[PDB]
RNA sequence: AUAUGGCGCCUAAUUGUGAAUAAAUUAUCACAAUUACUCUUACGAGUGAGAGGGGGAUCUGCUUUGCCCUCUCUCCUCCCA
């Protein structure tokens, strides 16, 4: 009752998704009237009728209520709604403009407004058959499609654990006192037997003496966040098949049985499908509450760079060793990306939209003419959350506990610093 | 294996239409027989190759390959000669031993005749439905 | 497409012998549906794959293979268990564009059919006869 | 080789418990079938992984191989999450040549089945004791 | 290392504008210092970077750089976070021969000083003009 | 000041026709809502946005901001638009502001700013 | 030998204008445009695909669309000396 209708309450008063409302609501059937009054103005037959009489009769469609959603992973991947659109006969408005001079005294010309009519809807189609066999060749290509960027990355992060390795032990020098001593790193950039010219300090060859490990850091960071917004839309494959199919609208009369009206509709239904993946133990429960941004990721990375920084003369320990942390936390989260990856959720999609259409006017000898432009009102549109996957998944654990183990190493190693 | 007017009855999905081939010059350079639409200009749209590589050095082996090619065109509302816009095309190619006979030959040939026959081709390739 | 025990019908030189492959899986690691004749020995099946490749980012094509394998048996007047000695091919490649039709390529499969059919493949096949 | 719930009684030192394994996705990128328990946690530590690599330039000698895969783990007094302190597992490789038959690949699973229930190895892995 | 508060005055044309730069910090590797304007924002906070080097073995000449920064702060930017929307960059350099003087490194530092405040520059680098 | 469908009738040169405008999500950026023709397409097209902006250190002096946008296609080939800004000062009262907003109408009705808005001919 | 292994050949291209032979084509060259589908074929719009960049994007949002926002570029490619 105090979150709105899709949420509700974890353990400790967190904000979490309601899954039995998100994937197994409460339909409702609705008969609200939108346009339920047609308008005439000509002339017919010497006759100038302007009423305003009404066309609605009655109107029945089930569907769902109002939901909100909340991101549960990281990366804020939101979980896929139910919805149901399912009218018992379609609508479609014609504002169009009958006219048709006769013989013997006959002529008629007039606007339509607000006029609609209901054709059956065809509900009862499936193209799963032909949608499940496009996922297994697209999972198969995947690895050819996409292993050379996610080896780059393996090695890219690999890259970084090793330089925030090399800046711990400068660190590390740092904390323990040393002033030559603390150039183990420093002879690793120059690619030269560098010479003192002088007694140095601490925190003077340290602070930005180490400029190409800074840069480098920076670099290859950014690479990895670049890469990693790749990786994670790369988790998500949705794949729909369309097709043609064209009905037949009953007669009517929008006069007093003076004229009919007949030709054809085009539409099409498209059979979609989405799968996704993410984490198998959190999704349920992810701490939307306590996050780190995106932001202090390139934060962190510019603050060694800039040339603006107080602290260095007030504590550098503090901030160096706040520096350390954060990385981590940020590297902890990101984590979560990549433990037990599997088929997490699942929707599946049937629609129905116009296209084109056809109109054609009927009474004797074909008098009427008609040049209308046709618009919908209602279209059947039904998506539903499906767990039962009948066919091979490609399960992406395995090639991610690599990723994982390495994050989680990397997270250990800062972490193991101390002031 | 005489070439002349080839007149396939029976064809499209409800099998109703019928396509006639007549033939062409053998392309000497390979030595392939050619059969092509009845015309005038679908003679040179629409292909049907037959080619019979005996054996020799890089062969063993006898092949027979055949090479159908239906090219789609359309004419561009304002122009005049059609364009191609698709093109279909699909190759069997049978590889028999020295030692083949006829028998399996035949055996061969009407198995394919009846897999195309059959459900599971006609779904999987009108479609494009692998079999499951 | 689900696969299923194709029988195809009559078959062959006089059109009376049956076939019938029992489905035995689908290889995921490239997408390919199995059948093959009951048996025992997997050495002397008669075997065939049908795989259909979508259009990819080097294909941009719908690509279907039907591979059909015929071993012959030669068994030996007791000693051991029959050995293969010859094996017919038979592979049939269907492409086509994103852009085609059902239409065309049902037109196209029954056009193969009713090539297989025809006298010109017959004695092109059975008889190995060069098209001429 | 349908994939199902398997149900597994009479195990164990006295043969009183039962293990119900669900299957799960069929591996793409190696083709390897998996069943765990039903669940839910001990899905994803109990494991049973099974595939066969059919003849090739490599295998010819078709390769059928059994993994299984049981993980020990236990909760900290004080703790919440259960860590696997232990890992058991093994793996059956059976290797048949093309003409194999049904019969040999047959009577090879009873009798791999009856020397697991033989006194031998009942002693052999139950006490680790070698046979002396 | 410069750790000095510089107190600057006759800022913009009116020349009723007045600075403060107060220093935050060195960079101990190419004898560079840095000074900000009080402030906690960069748009706000004026940069000045003096920079001084001596001569190693890439070059045979003194060079002070100086990088000075006037960023535009914009106030209304959709919400207290006054932003920066034209960068002023200010780029001075200099090379100074070992053998030189600091009476000649003097006599090129006043005429640079008098030229800046005289209405020479001030067209040039205001008003953009070219020298008739 | 509820969100909801508004039904406004006897609109046009003539009075004739009718637009329904539905509501939308209230741009939380600025605190602007806004409402839309029925539908579907024509909903991203017609734009109808209401503000008020309550006194600030620049404001002082409510502002309420009416802005409608019509754009003609055939793509969009043109956009007519208008905005109407009504300033009030913390001791107005709402017989004022009635006031204000009903003289605004009688004079968009009245002769002289259909003729001025219409065929775009100045009072002369 | 099926899966697939090996051999060879091959690549942006299409259209139009100059030269093209005494005269007609006219490859080679040059010159000018094109590139994915639908929309009038006017301008331009829409969508699919990919490439790159910026934003840092979660709390009580919608959803007759399934889901991080936005800018730029391409419709035989990508990489090095």
């Amino acid at each position: 009752p105090k979150l709105p209708r899709g949420l509700r309450f974890g353990a400790d008063n967190e904000i979490l998704n309601d899954f039995q409302e998100l994937w197994f609501p409460d339909l409702f059937i609705e008969s609200s009237d939108t346009h339920p009054w047609y308008t005439l103005k000509g002339r017919v037959l010497n006759a100038h009728l302007d009423d305003r009489l009404p066309n609605v009769g009655g109107r029945q469609v089930r569907r769902t209520p109002h939901r909100v959603t909340v991101p549960i992973a990281s990366s804020g991947l939101r979980p896929v709604t139910t919805v149901q659109y399912d009218p018992a006969a379609l609508s479609f408005l014609l504002n169009a403009r009958v006219d048709w001079d006769f013989g013997n005294g006959d002529s008629a010309n007039l606007v339509i407004n607000d006029f609609l009519f209901r054709t059956f809807a065809p509900k009862e189609f499936d193209f799963s058959n032909s949608l499940v066999p496009r996922y297994t060749q697209a999972f198969s290509a995947f690895n050819a499609k996409y292993g050379t960027m996610i080896g780059e990355g393996l090695e890219t992060i690999k890259y970084l654990g090793l330089l925030l390795r090399r800046l711990r032990e400068g660190y590390r020098a740092v904390k323990r006192g040393d002033l030559r001593a603390l150039r183990r790193v420093i002879q690793s950039y120059h690619n030269g037997k560098w010479k003192p010219a002088t007694a140095g300090n601490l925190w003077l060859e340290f602070r930005y003496g180490l400029m190409p490990l800074f840069y480098d850091i920076r670099d290859v960071m950014l690479d990895w966040q670049n890469r990693h917004d790749k990786i994670q839309r790369l988790l998500r494959f949705s794949v729909g098949h369309g097709e043609d199919y064209v009905v037949e609208f009953d007669n009517l009369y929008p006069a007093v049985a003076y004229f009919k009206l007949k030709g054809e509709i085009t539409l099409e239904r498209r059979h979609r499908h989405g799968i996704s993946y993410a984490n198998r133990e959190g999704y349920a429960v992810f701490d939307n509450g306590s996050l780190r941004p995106v932001s202090d990721w390139k934060e962190l990375a510019t603050a060694f760079i800039n040339p603006h920084e107080v602290a260095w003369e007030l504590t550098p320990y503090s901030f160096v060793v706040d520096w350390f942390l954060n990385v981590g936390d940020i590297l902890a989260q990101q984590g979560q990306l990549y433990h037990n990856i599997d088929i997490v959720d699942g929707f599946d999609r049937r629609d129905i939209r116009l296209k084109s259409f056809t109109i054609k006017g009927e009474r004797n000898g074909r008098p009427v003419n008609v040049s209308a432009s046709l618009s919908a009102v209602d279209l059947f549109y039904s998506r539903l959350h499906t767990s039962n996957l009948p066919f091979a998944t490609l399960d992406l654990d395995t090639t991610f506990s690599s990723f994982k183990h390495v994050l989680d190493s990397i997270f250990l190693l800062t972490q193991r610093v101390k002031r | 294996a005489k070439l002349e007017t080839v007149t396939l009855g029976n064809i499209g999905k409800d099998g109703k239409q019928t396509l006639v081939l007549n033939p062409r010059g053998v392309n000497p350079t390979n030595g392939v027989a050619s059969l092509s639409q009845a015309g005038a200009v679908p003679a040179l749209e629409k292909r049907v190759t037959v080619s019979v590589s005996q054996p020799s050095r890089n062969r063993k082996n006898y092949k027979v390959q055949v090479k159908i090619q239906n090219p789609t065109a359309c004419t561009a509302n304002g122009s005049c000669d059609p364009s191609v816009t698709r093109q279909a095309y699909a190759d069997v190619t049978f590889s028999f031993t020295q030692y083949s006979t006829d028998e399996e030959r035949a055996f061969v040939r009407t198995e394919l005749a009846a897999l195309l026959a059959s459900p599971l081709l006609i779904d999987a390739i009108d479609q494009l439905n692998p079999a499951y």
